[PDB]
RNA sequence: AACUUCAUCUACG
């Protein structure tokens, strides 16, 4: 009647990728951890843009869109920063946001590639993952881009600009033994990388009593958060959602009594 | 207001009820020039 | 794999990169509603368009 | 018009890779080999660079409205 | 209700202005309905 | 507290 004790084994750990395996866990818990990876890990991204002068070919809201999609280093202070709704101050302040500035003019004849490097942050911890560079616009001679931006904490449920991850690879039952997928012709199907079968055997024998366990994850970071801390923050955020749910549930049960 | 010229790209100030001709080029197509008030764009 | 539950979809699904076009017909241009609006002079009936 | 930041399907940053892609194509690399060198693995990300048409260069030919 | 003589037109009914509204443009001008122009022609010929 | 008509053409299911 109680929760199982899950186990984690990390196979690969690189600045861009974490490959790990979670065993003795439910499919629902595993899938929802993946789901939180994608949508419920807080990150910092530009959400306020004010363009003083835009003589580039791209219109203002195009530039704003591209600026929002630019990743920003959010390793440490995203936990410290508050949401704009939570912050007491009106509009935005150093606690709820980070300010960026762009002042580029193409005085020279050669085309000026405005990059993420040209974005200058008021706080050193958030930088546009520059330490090539993301190209915001190309400026012909006599064309100028000037803008001020504010970056706020948020998660990917709001907007895909706040996705901390690129691709979450989730696989269970590498050799089809639970028959969750029924191949019409099993031999035509390529083997998984995690498959332990011999080359002759296309599918493992049907396990009637089996349950999905030993889930395999490959989480690729977008560079804003380290791939390890994406997973840690996802676990902590899911735990916090459950705890908030429990608090509200206890309050309503007390109210009913 | 101040209207930028279509061809020579030089700002010229034209009063109301005045013919639309840029000084020093004579082009008859002017552009109103961007507003001072600033509009907030959500990056979304 | 099913996005909501994580279980493998039993029938393997045909996926690939196909070229798609956004046609000019958009819902915002077509949504319309009328409630005691402007009325024609000759017929004194609701207007058209 | 300009290389999109982030692949639509997954979200890996592809915006910084267009100039390097063009340089590697100039080197001798085939499109596939350049895409591999840039690190693009999934066909979703390779579609972003492979199918991209850079119109910003054609638009930059026209003279700016204000100089 | 209908005598054969009444079929021959000796008096022409002129419809009310509701039937033939005056189409106004910008207050600068007032176009007249086709019926108004035809009635003007009829009145001119009748006066002649 | 509030903007005509004709005519044509082009699209939509
Ligand atoms: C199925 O019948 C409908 C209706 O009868 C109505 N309709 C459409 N055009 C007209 C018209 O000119 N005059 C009248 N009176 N009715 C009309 O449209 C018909 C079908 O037309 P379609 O054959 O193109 O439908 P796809 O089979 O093409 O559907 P996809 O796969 O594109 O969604
Ligand atoms: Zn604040
Ligand atoms: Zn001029
Ligand atoms: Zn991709």
């Amino acid at each position: 009647p109680y929760a199982n004790q899950p186990t984690v084994r990390i196979t690969e750990l690189t600045d861009e990728n974490v490959k790990f395996i979670i065993e003795n866990t439910d499919l629902a818990v595993a899938n929802s951890i993946r789901r939180v990876f994608i949508a419920e890990v807080p990150i910092i991204a530009i959400d306020w843009v004010q363009i003083d002068a835009n003589s580039s070919v791209l219109h203002d809201e195009f530039i704003a869109h591209r600026l929002g999609l630019i990743p920003l280093t959010s390793d440490d202070i995203v936990d410290k920063l508050q949401y704009s709704r939570d912050c007491t101050c009106e509009e935005f302040c150093p606690e709820c946001s980070v300010e960026f500035t762009l002042d580029v003019r193409c005085n020279e004849d050669q085309t000026r590639h405005v990059t993420s490097r040209d974005l200058i942050s008021n706080s050193p911890r958030v930088i546009p993952v520059t330490s090539d560079d993301i190209l915001i616009v190309k400026l012909r001679k006599g064309q100028e881009l000037r803008l001020r931006a504010y970056a706020k904490k948020g998660f990917g449920k709001e907007h895909a600009k706040w996705n901390p991850t690129a691709g979450v690879a989730f696989e269970y039952d590498p050799d089809n033994a639970l028959r969750h997928t029924v191949y019409p012709k099993p031999e035509e199907w390529p083997k998984s990388e995690y498959s332990e079968l011999d080359e002759d055997e296309s599918q493992a024998p049907y396990d009637p009593n089996g349950k999905p366990e030993r889930f395999y994850y490959n989480v690729e970071s977008c560079g804003s958060l380290r791939p390890e801390t994406i997973v840690l923050s996802a676990l902590s955020g899911l735990k916090k959602k459950l705890s908030d749910l429990q608090t509200q549930l206890s309050h309503e049960i007390q109210s009913d009594v | 207001m101040i209207y930028i010229c279509g061809e020579c790209h030089t700002e010229n100030e034209i009063k109301s009820r005045d013919p639309i001709r840029c000084r020093e080029c004579g082009y008859r197509i002017m552009y109103k020039k961007r507003t001072k008030r600033l509009v907030v764009f959500d990056a979304r | 794999y099913n996005g909501f539950t994580g279980r493998k979809i039993t029938s393997q699904i045909f996926i690939g990169p196909t070229y798609y076009q956004r046609l000019k017909h958009m819902v915002d241009d077509k949504i319309h509603s009328r409630a005691r609006g402007p009325i024609q002079i000759l017929n004194r009936q609701p207007m058209e368009g | 018009m300009i290389i999109p930041v982030r692949c639509f399907t997954c979200g890996k940053i592809v915006g910084n890779k267009w100039e390097a892609y063009l340089g590697l194509l100039q080197a001798e690399y085939t499109e596939g080999d350049a895409l591999d060198a840039l690190g693009l693995k999934r066909y979703c990300c390779r579609r972003m660079l492979l199918a991209h048409v850079d119109l910003i260069e054609k638009l930059l030919n026209y003279a700016p409205l204000e100089k | 209700y209908a005598r054969p003589e009444w079929m021959i037109v000796t008096v022409l009914p002129v419809p009310p202005l509701s039937v033939r509204p005056a189409v106004v443009m910008q207050g600068s001008a007032r176009n007249q309905d086709d019926l108004t122009h035809k009635l003007a022609d009829i009145v001119k010929i009748n006066n002649q």
